[PDB]
């Protein structure tokens, strides 16, 4: 999918159809460092298992 | 825009987008090139047509 | 979840 932001908040949908998800890293993957994507922007990436995993 | 629909279809010949993103600037060059190469090859010619 | 509750 692609990165959406409503106006003030960061998403991820499908491109036929408006559907927006949380940015977790389960829906992405890590490749690189920030200074070669022209065009990236800062947000956070928000870990699906561990606030409820800290036994 | 331009750069994410290259993006995608890098995606449709099965290469991950973040070698398009990383290789941006040599991708547009040799596409600019091949294009200078297509347009002197139709100014010295005889029979291409 | 229900087996690393470590
Ligand atoms: C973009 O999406 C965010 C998150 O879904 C919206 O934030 C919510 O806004 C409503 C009212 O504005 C609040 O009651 C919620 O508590 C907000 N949620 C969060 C998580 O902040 C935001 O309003 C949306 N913006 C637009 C322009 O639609
Ligand atoms: C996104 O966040 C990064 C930090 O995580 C910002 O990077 C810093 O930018 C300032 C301004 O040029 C530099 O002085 C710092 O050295 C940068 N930090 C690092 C670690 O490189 C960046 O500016 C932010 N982007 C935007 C658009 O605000
Ligand atoms: C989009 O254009 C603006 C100027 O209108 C420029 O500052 C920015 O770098 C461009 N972004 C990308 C991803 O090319």
């Amino acid at each position: 999918g692609v990165f959406v932001s409503n106006g003030t908040h960061w998403f991820v949908t499908q491109r036929n159809f408006y559907e927006p998800q949380i940015i977790t890293t389960d829906n992405t993957f890590v490749s690189g460092n920030c200074d070669v994507v022209i065009g990236i922007v800062n947000n956070t990436v928000y870990d699906p298992l561990q606030p409820e995993l800290d036994s | 825009p331009f750069a994410m629909q290259m993006a995608y279809r890098f995606n449709g010949i099965g290469v991950t987008q973040n070698v398009l993103y990383e290789n941006q600037k040599l991708i547009a060059n040799q596409f600019n090139s091949a294009i200078g190469k297509i347009q002197d090859s139709l100014s010295s010619t005889a029979s291409a047509l």
